[PDB]
């Protein structure tokens, strides 16, 4: 028997209901996707590995 | 028999009779040449054969590029000669290794004179390690061990 606020504070969250700021203003969206945070690697070997 | 791959060497140096175990971790060798000249001599009626005369053995010309590290006995020894102090000569010895790590070959390159020192270009546009490619001219080159 949890309560709702046990839920507000471990359960997740879902994707349906969101709120978007462009700039200074709310524009109300449909999909927002495609934000990510990526990097490329380096490698180096030599010699003995 | 069987071949051998080459990914797995190791070189080290030899600073007046007194080894250089610190610089070991090389990106490439540039793999040892020697050439014998030869002067053709075309002559007489022998005009359907050719008639080569040898003459004094070309060594090849050693580079070896590794990433840019800690300063170490072997950049001072580059240091102290491009910048005019001191004409010194280093051996450099170059082997292969096995799985457990044994030697299989070593190439023994005696009295190399370091000729040039370059390093890899800064860009920011692309990621790379910094590389040194530096080069040294051996006067010798004495090859030892099994599977050469």
């Amino acid at each position: 028997s949890t309560s709702t606020s046990q839920i507000a504070v471990e359960y997740p969250i879902p994707v349906y209901r969101f709120i978007v700021s462009v700039g200074d203003e709310k524009i109300p969206f449909n999909s927002v996707s495609g934000l990510d945070i990526s990097y490329d690697t380096i490698e180096y070997r030599d010699g003995v590995g | 028999y069987t071949p051998v791959v080459s990914h797995r060497f190791m070189a080290s140096f030899i600073f007046n009779r007194i080894p250089d175990p610190l610089d070991i971790r090389f990106q490439r060798i540039s793999g040892l040449s020697r050439e014998l000249q030869v002067t053709q001599y075309s002559e007489g009626g022998e005009n359907a054969r050719n008639n080569y005369l040898a003459e004094k053995i070309q060594h090849g010309t050693l580079t070896l590029e590794r990433g840019v590290m800690t300063v170490s006995p072997l950049t001072w020894m580059f240091d102290r000669v491009l910048s005019g102090e001191k004409i010194a000569y280093a051996d450099v010895v170059v082997m292969l290794l096995n799985e457990n790590s044994l030697p299989l070959s070593s190439w023994t390159l005696s009295n190399a004179l370091p000729v040039r020192w370059q390093t890899s270009d800064f860009d920011a546009n692309s990621n790379a390690i910094l590389v040194n490619t530096l080069e040294l001219r051996y006067q010798d080159m004495r090859w030892l061990g099994v599977k050469i």
